[PDB]
């Protein structure tokens, strides 16, 4: 019974489908997205736990391969070299590259993790080491945006909320990129924004208006049979509800 | 969804006295009925989709009793329970008997043998089911 | 011969036809008048019957090969009286206690534990739609005459399940169940659904959110088909309509896929009393090229004349399952009305946004671009539902 | 361990000899017994002394009638 | 049938076939200094070698697919020992890992070392050298054996003429056993 789920037709021995058809290549070159494109998985602990391991051991081979690769070229070409001077030189240049490298490993995690907008492989993160299965970008704005440690964390304060909420109306509620940035607590504009309109009077709403209720009953009449209404999802056409 | 919890019990229990008393006539089932009075079972704070699936999970349950192969007053006895479970419903409309188009035929020829058998109780009753038109012509039951 | 038998116990059955079927049920039935739409004498106190006593005892008598005071006798016998052990005045909010069973015994130890402040209500019990559609639609009738159910015509429940799908559970679907009749046409179905993935839209639109695209899915794709019995159905009234029977043939059978022959027909050529079909069995529709949905056929029977006769409502829907709104990110509560991607932003990728907060987030008062990302139009399925 | 104290009784009974031994055995072979004689030496070296020592009167339909029975007793019971 | 995208196998699973070539040779080579090949059968190393090199090429996901799923796809008949060759090879391939430092600080694993083999091959001689100084042998008599080839006892001697006579005397039958033995097999 079980066997007919999505994909309704599937391949026996490998599990495939069909190739792409004419309707799905034109709506693809259209640009039409696809309703599984929504379903996205909480971050669980297991996975930012991983993601800063990832995050460690790319910025600490990126430091050390330079390092081991001249030690390596070093020692074949001091092998290679029959030159006494030459050689010992080499053997010099062999062991300063053996001190960077052992004071690379003495260095904290923290050091390695180095700045909010350094630069790493993103692309080879997300398909080597968590073998594709988040993208590479979706990644990248996880880290840099939430996960890395310079992100103030830190619940908000009164006085923070208050400040937000003054600078908000400042701004007239738009560019929380500098309301952020007038805050001062080194915020995001998306943690601004979420912030305000938890506790803005404008979105959520005791009051009625006009519009709303005549939306609302609209869509009531129009759908309602009997008792049932879908009292969550009218909320899409008009603004200000859960 | 199967059998409501305990309804398989009480019903049973009513069709295995019926038996023990080795009648076949409608008054004893009746007075079975109204001594444990079973006709409560439509009420207690069921409300309409509930009355209305409880009715047809009965009533089709009711039915796999009435089907073979169970014996002559086993049947009779079923069929009793079926009328008394259709004419005790409080629904709007009356919720049908979900019977199968297999078993259309079988239940006819079972009321030409219970005319043929002179026991015209249940032969009557199942014409009174047939006026109230509380069987439904499905290919399941 | 088309006799339908479990092919495994309560889960599904055999294949038949269902012209045949019909033609079955209507000889069992033909001329006996139970099968007719017009409502039938009903069993009454025995009080209450001697207006019914003309014209029931005969009958009685002509049927049961009895005489008419065997008639009458029995009917005195049968009598709802021996069997209406609560009188008709008697509200179904409480339980009786003057009662042995063990059916309202459960029921009076679910009703015990939810009468405290805390659990008292009046709430759902265990789902809403079913009943709201029954009492809407069950004993009407039309209100033109050419919308009128033929007496004896076959009723057909087909469960159209959702795109969207759990893909954590197994036991249930999501679907809808709609009710057909066995003389209407496919085309009718298939243009009654609703489906949300007709509502689809695409394009990016961070430089200028107002430019949403001008056409949904429906406006620029049509094709859809049926599959049952090995028969592809696909629609092509339209030239928007392609047959995509045609490429899943070449596909299929040039290998070993574990499917048999397929051959390709039209929407409009098959009826419902055309088709040979199981019941519980799954099978598959399709539309927008892509948007596959599950048919099971989960149940068939004759009208009945309690049943809702009112053609202009047909297809009926009877029962619904639920989809959960796709809440923006930024305020958790309100619905989303737009997706971003590569949004700098956005703490997430793909991160959706509200008609408010997308706005007010990525645009200035000028309506001005901000920031680094990219902005898509967005119908949430769970809204549409 | 029952089929142990049968090899040692059959070569007390017979002598080492394998041929016979896994003859009269119904899946045992010639180099099985010697495999098992190979084995068993080091500690039982005592207990195949006894056994050439223990010269039992060999007949034919005692100790086939004894191993049927005491197969089938050890099947049953195992 | 790996390199051409026939309806059975999934394009998935197509690659370069002198990348391939070039990453079986040097594990080979690699096995073949490390003393995996002398004295066995080379195929099933080979296939090992083969199937490792193929998963290398993409771990994100031939991490994910199984030996007996490979031979299936190729139609090979995988020799019985060819798991247990490639145990043998992961485990030069850890003691491999332990030198890089790199390797060494990500304490990584038998399975998530696929992704480093490139990197490994690239470095082999120098840090094979050095991990000999820590050679291969048959691990079964790798176990670490405090006593080898043990002197034994000297007992040359054969006597003189006759240590002991009682011996005849156990080896023969009595005549009730004679008779048993002619009765044993009639
Ligand atoms: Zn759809
Ligand atoms: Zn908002």
């Amino acid at each position: 019974m079980g066997h007919f789920m999505k994909p309704y037709f599937k391949d026996k021995v490998t599990g495939v489908g069909p190739p792409a058809n004419e309707d799905t290549r034109e709506k693809a070159a259209q640009g039409i997205k696809a309703f599984e494109e929504l379903l996205v998985t909480k971050w669980k602990n297991w996975e930012k736990a991983l993601l800063r391991k990832s995050v460690v051991s790319d910025r600490l081979q990126r430091l050390l391969q330079p390092k081991l690769l001249k030690l390596e070229y070093l020692h074949q070409k001091q092998s290679k070299v029959s030159s006494e001077l030459e050689r010992q030189a080499l053997e010099k240049q062999g062991r300063e590259a053996e001190k960077e490298i052992q004071d690379i490993n003495q260095l904290p995690e923290e050091a390695l993790l180095g700045n909010r907008l350094d630069s790493h492989d993103w692309e080879k993160i997300s398909n080597i080491n968590f073998e594709g299965s988040r993208s590479a970008e979706e990644i990248r704005k996880f880290w840099q945006n939430s996960e890395h440690p310079s992100i103030n964390k830190q619940e908000w304060s009164r006085e923070e909320e208050e400040r937000l909420q003054a600078i908000a109306a400042a701004h007239g509620h738009l560019e929380w990129q500098k309301i952020a940035e007038e805050l001062g607590t080194s915020r995001s504009a998306f943690q601004c924004l979420q912030k305000f309109q938890q506790h803005n009077k404008a979105l959520k709403r005791k009051e009625w208006t006009e519009e709303e209720d005549r939306m609302l009953t609209q869509l009531v009449q129009e759908m309602r049979v009997g008792s049932h209404i879908p009292y969550r999802r009218i909320v899409y056409y008009m603004e200000g509800r859960d | 969804m199967g059998t409501p919890p305990g309804l398989q019990t009480d019903c049973e229990a009513l069709l295995s006295r019926f038996q023990e008393t080795d009648s076949v006539r409608f008054e004893d089932f009746t007075e079975l009925w109204r001594n444990m009075k079973f006709g409560t079972i439509f009420c207690g704070r069921m409300r309409n989709l509930e009355k209305n699936m409880f009715t047809k999970e009965a009533l089709a349950l009711a039915w796999r009793y009435f089907l073979p192969p169970y014996t002559f007053q086993i049947r009779v006895g079923a069929l009793y329970l079926l009328y008394g479970l259709y004419n005790t419903q409080l629904c709007q409309p009356k919720q049908k008997i979900r019977v199968a188009l297999k078993d259309w035929d079988e239940v006819l020829k079972f009321q030409q043998d219970l005319v043929n058998a002179q026991h015209f109780d249940a032969a009557y009753i199942f014409r009174k089911l047939r006026l109230d038109r509380a069987f439904h012509f499905t290919a399941m039951p | 011969c088309n006799f339908p038998e479990y092919e495994l116990p309560e889960l599904n059955t055999r294949a038949f036809h269902v012209g045949a079927f019909g033609e079955l049920w209507r000889g069992r039935l033909r001329g006996a008048g139970d099968l007719s739409l017009r409502e039938p004498p009903a069993s009454a106190l025995p009080g209450s019957q001697a207006a019914d006593s003309d014209r029931e005892d005969a009958a009685v008598a002509r049927d049961l090969d009895c005489s008419l005071e065997a008639a009458a006798e029995l009917r005195a016998v049968c009598g709802l009286d021996k069997l209406k052990c609560l009188e008709d005045g008697e509200d179904p909010e409480v339980i009786p206690e003057n009662t042995d069973l063990v059916t309202l015994g459960v029921r009076k130890r679910f009703l015990e534990h939810r009468e405290e402040t805390i659990t008292i209500d009046r709430a759902c019990r265990q789902e809403t739609f079913v009943y709201e559609m029954e009492s809407h639609a069950i004993g009407k009738k039309p209100e033109n005459s050419a919308d009128m159910i033929e007496e004896g015509e076959l009723i057909l429940s087909v469960n159209i399940l959702y795109p969207v799908i759990f893909h954590k559970h197994k036991e249930h679907k999501p679907y809808q169940t709609m009710l057909v009749l066995g003389s209407q046409k496919l085309t009718q179905l298939r243009d009654s659904i609703r489906c949300v993935s007709d509502l689809q839209i695409g394009g990016e639109f961070s430089n200028t959110p107002d430019q949403a695209p001008e056409h949904i899915s429906k406006d620029l794709y049509k094709s859809a088909f049926f599959y049952f019995e090995g028969t592809f159905y696909n629609d092509k009234r339209y030239p928007e309509c392609r047959d995509l029977s045609r490429t899943i043939i070449e596909w299929s059978e040039s290998h070993d896929r574990g499917y048999g022959k397929f051959q390709t027909a039209r929407m409009e050529d098959f009826t419902f009393n055309d088709l040979c079909i199981k019941l519980g069995f799954p099978y598959l529709y399709c539309h927008q090229g892509d948007c596959e949905h599950v048919i099971v056929i989960t149940d068939i029977r004759l009208v009945h004349h309690d049943d809702c006769l009112d053609r202009t409502l047909y297809p009926l829907l009877i029962k619904k399952h639920w989809l959960w709104t796709r809440k923006c990110f930024v305020c958790k509560m309100y619905t989303a009305r737009w997706v971003t991607n590569n949004d700098s932003f956005a703490p997430e990728d793909p991160c959706f946004f509200c008609d408010v907060c997308f706005r007010m987030l990525h645009y200035d008062s000028e309506g001005n671009k901000l920031g680094e990302f990219l902005a898509y139009p967005y119908v949430d399925p769970g809204t549409f539902n | 361990n029952k089929e142990t104290d049968m090899f040692f009784l059959a070569i007390s009974m017979v002598g080492t000899d394998f041929s016979m031994i896994g003859q009269l055995f119904p899946h045992r072979a010639r180099i099985e017994i010697k495999n098992k004689f190979k084995r068993e030496e080091k500690t039982n070296g005592w207990r195949i002394d006894k056994a050439f020592q223990e010269k039992r009167p060999f007949d034919f339909d005692f100790f086939a009638h004894l191993l049927q029975k005491v197969l089938a007793e050890e099947e049953k019971r195992k | 049938k790996l390199f051409q995208a026939s309806p059975s196998v999934p394009a998935k699973y197509v690659e370069d076939k002198e990348k391939m070539l070039s990453r079986t040779m040097q594990l080979v080579e690699l096995a073949n200094e490390t003393w995996l090949v002398t004295g066995r059968h080379p195929l099933p190393v080979i296939t090992a070698a083969t199937f490792l090199a193929w998963q290398s090429l993409q771990p994100a996901d031939r991490l994910s697919c199984s030996l007996a799923r490979f031979c299936k796809l190729a139609n090979v008949d995988l020799p019985y020992p060819a798991s247990s060759r490639l145990q043998e090879l992961l485990a030069v391939l850890l003691r491999m890992a332990e030198q890089l430092a790199w390797l060494r600080v990500l304490r990584l694993d038998k399975r998530s070392v696929v992704k480093h083999i490139g990197d490994l091959l690239q470095h082999r001689q120098s840090l094979v050298r050095s991990a000999f100084r820590d050679l291969l042998l048959p691990p079964c008599m790798l176990k670490s054996p405090k006593r080898i080839c043990p002197v034994p006892p000297v007992s040359t001697v054969t006597g003189d003429e006759n240590i002991s006579d009682s011996e005849i005397e156990q080896y023969l039958r009595t005549p009730q056993e004679v008779r048993d033995f002619q009765r044993a097999q009639a």
